[PDB]
């Protein structure tokens, strides 16, 4: 389906800071996040290639400089078990 | 610091030899919403203040606590530009 | 050895690709394949033999023709690929870390190529045609093996087609096709994939 | 005899990729006005490609003389000349735009979510793009065999399919589209009726 | 739609110091707080621009003085997707 | 029944790589994921001992790039007591 | 009137980035640009004070990372007569 | 919009070359140029953010041999205020 | 279309030099010249690739003994946009 991109901060404040900087980058959608424990945040968002990829360099930039950026990563195609299986937006 | 208005200018021809380059401006004190409301000051300008707006100024030796009005001769000076008083759940003035 | 690399899962292109160039027991996707290449190409009988006695692996392809010895063997169940390579690699006499490291020696993406271009790669192509204007990616590794493996991680990365994968032949060269960013996540998964391997240089 | 005359006014991406890869002449390039004439006398083609090369200055890139048949193609940018050839091909058989055969539609169907052995039989004897295992299928005949380009022409126009194969000459016309069926039922209604619009002779 | 203000604090006290002294700064509206784990909570508060920056520099000062400040961030005008997938107080 | 394969990491985005390419390497179920707190996430796959075995090299090869692996193992034949009181998705 | 904001780049390429991450940043209506010659264009918006401020700031520090930034400048409330005079926007 | 993308050269023969690469580089529409006054000229390219990207990217490396490079930007998805109010051959 | 050569001197004198060297040299069309400020003229001739490279050699060695020759290039076959949008004398 469409290209996955995720950026985990330790904070809140970064990831919200993250997911705005991805949303304002290029047309992607935010399908919202996931709470790990332990501070851990995940902003998840869910569009093109190109898009996700320059969405996700722009959140990581923003990011850096407000919280402790964990793990930023763009899946190009995930497979079709991984978005039946974990909470990625689109699941049937 | 005093809620005021800025009612007006001031031009000195022949001034105290510190004070050169120093914008005075009339400022009559207001209500927290905005209408003048007393006698006016005399006062420096320090943040860049024009005709009409609604300013904080400080009295005092408090108005030489600034790097353009030192130690100069001046009694009154602005502080703050006011973007929004707010009086208790309810916004008095806006910007 | 000069290569011996296990694809455990066949993407839908790359088995259709290896199901239209091959002679031989026809791939299924995604079912696994075993695929090595040793010299001379006589001996590709003697280990298809004694990978096909010995396990229930169809066998999809055998080359002679054109280079040395290039065998390529298809099951549903991992477990039974997985036996039949390493009875092919028994039977060799050699380990798994024993082949020859895959050199990448080209790996170029040619932006937006011309009508002239498109038509004159897609005339030399046995599978998916190179549209014109559009992003094509080519890559050369050593030994020509490895190379299919190459066109299976491309596969996996991002939704490019695939023009052509020759696993035969003294240099194995993969081209590539489609959208600009999806031919360059395809070919950083593709280079990423033929330097990988580990093996003897 | 006239049994084909039928006139494109620009080419896809993907079916001058399919003439650039199968063709015997020089290649099309994609957006640029085409046409073909399929005659029944097989040699006498080359009477007619004769008279589109020495009036115009289009390009032929297909000239197949079957067992019986024989089919040209000719193309260029300018639509003018294009045109231009083909009055020159029906002044030279001094037939008409309808002198034409109308085409038969033999068999269409689309056969939806094929096999994974249905598709490593039938991408193996195609020259365009490889079916996937999974995709659906349109098939198409059509008779007499040089109007089948003309379904191949306007189903790519309006959907997003792939051309597995076109077969223009011979006895028939064949046709293979693979893409999602929601896209393979309008390029289907698509080539439908861009071949049953076409007058001729019945 | 309004300006965001976040103040994360590794403590519920450090915290609450922050989201009463960002309140008592400006007209801003604490829509509440979001809890991590690990210790980290953030107080949210929404209100217009020169408020809620006033307020937040004001709760990042009165909060430094009580616990331990992870971040401070004010988004001036947050997207609509991040209001939409976000516990940020505007959601429809 | 089934074997039994799971990756730890500490990260979403680490366990999402990871059980991606677990999915994609050969044919496991990913049932879930099993959040532990501290930042701790779980991804489970079930399936054929050789298809367990493959998969989840592959995926400690891509977490290993993206995150932090704190666990790789698998399970080829686990008990019925273990699936009867677990979350590992062949429970009755 | 409107708050008035300005920066001014030597250079196209950084004021067009400097003028879209104003816009990005707050509320601003950005007003066009000013050619002065010699390479310097100004690019103008104009808004509240402290929308005009962040998008300011924002502008600012995108247009370090592109060109040469020659001089930024918020005015909190121009005069009259700026207005009339100059060709920022709110002329009547 | 359509993602942007700009090279500004000081000197026109540059220019030309910057836009004959990038247009002959990826589906891009080269929509005109800029002149800011100083031998400053400003080629403009719209389309998709991978082919304005790639366009760029080989605008820049023939500009280099020829000219003077000041600046090399590519915007991925501009604010609709840019589209209005600068040259930017996106504007209603 | 025709192929394009470009002289940039900054200069009048040595690009009317420059201009009357390339007419005298070979069979181009001297289209006329383009002023970029602070100096900068470009001459551009239009012609066959040999005679545009002929023409622009020939330019800049006589310009070369006049001014300050900055720029001087030969594109042998433009791309259709860039004689759509540049005055580069073949426009529609």
């Amino acid at each position: 389906a469409d290209a996955l991109g995720m950026i985990e901060v330790r904070g809140f404040v970064g990831m919200v800071e993250a997911a705005d900087a991805m949303v304002k980058a290029a047309k992607v959608e935010l399908i919202g996040y996931e709470k790990t424990g332990g501070g851990y945040v995940t902003a998840v968002v869910r569009g093109d290639v190109a898009a996700v990829k320059a969405a996700t360099e722009a959140g990581q930039r923003a990011a850096e400089r407000v919280g402790e950026v964990v793990a930023v990563h763009v899946i190009p195609r995930p497979h079709v078990n991984v978005d039946a299986a974990l909470p990625l937006g689109r699941t049937p | 610091m005093v809620l005021g208005k800025v009612v007006g200018t001031v031009v000195a021809s022949r001034k105290e030899p510190r004070i050169e380059g120093l914008s005075l401006l009339l400022v009559r004190a207001c209500d927290p919403d905005g209408t003048p409301t007393g006698g006016a000051v005399v006062c420096a300008d320090a943040v860049g203040a024009g005709v009409g707006e609604v300013v904080l100024y400080a009295s005092g030796s408090s108005a030489r606590q600034t790097e353009v009005t030192n130690n100069r001769p001046v009694d009154a000076t602005i502080m703050a530009i006011v973007d929004l008083v707010e009086m208790g759940g309810d916004v008095r003035f806006r910007k | 050895l000069r290569t011996y690399i296990f694809l455990d899962a066949l993407q839908p292109q790359l088995a259709t690709f290896i199901g239209k160039t091959a002679r031989g027991f026809l791939p299924v996707p995604g079912q696994a394949s075993l695929w090595v290449e040793i010299a001379p190409g006589i001996a590709i009988n003697r280990v298809t033999d004694a990978a096909l006695k010995a396990t229930k692996v169809q066998p999809a392809v055998q080359v002679v023709e054109r280079a040395y010895g290039l065998l390529e063997v298809h099951h549903f169940d991992q477990g039974e690929v997985l036996a039949a390579g390493s009875t092919i690699l028994d039977k060799l006499e050699v380990r798994e870390e024993g082949r020859l490291k895959p050199q990448v020696m080209t790996h170029q993406i040619i932006r937006a190529v011309e009508a002239y271009q498109t038509q004159i790669i897609n005339r030399n192509s046995q599978g998916m045609m190179i549209l014109p204007g559009e992003s094509l990616f080519i890559l050369e590794t050593q030994p020509a093996g490895y190379a299919v493996l190459a066109a299976n991680e491309a596969e996996k990365a991002a939704n490019v087609h695939l023009v052509n994968v020759t696993p035969y032949g003294a240099f194995g060269r993969l081209y590539l096709a489609g959208s600009e960013a999806e031919i360059d996540a395809a070919a950083e998964a593709a280079e990423a994939a033929i330097r990988s391997v580990s093996g003897v240089a």
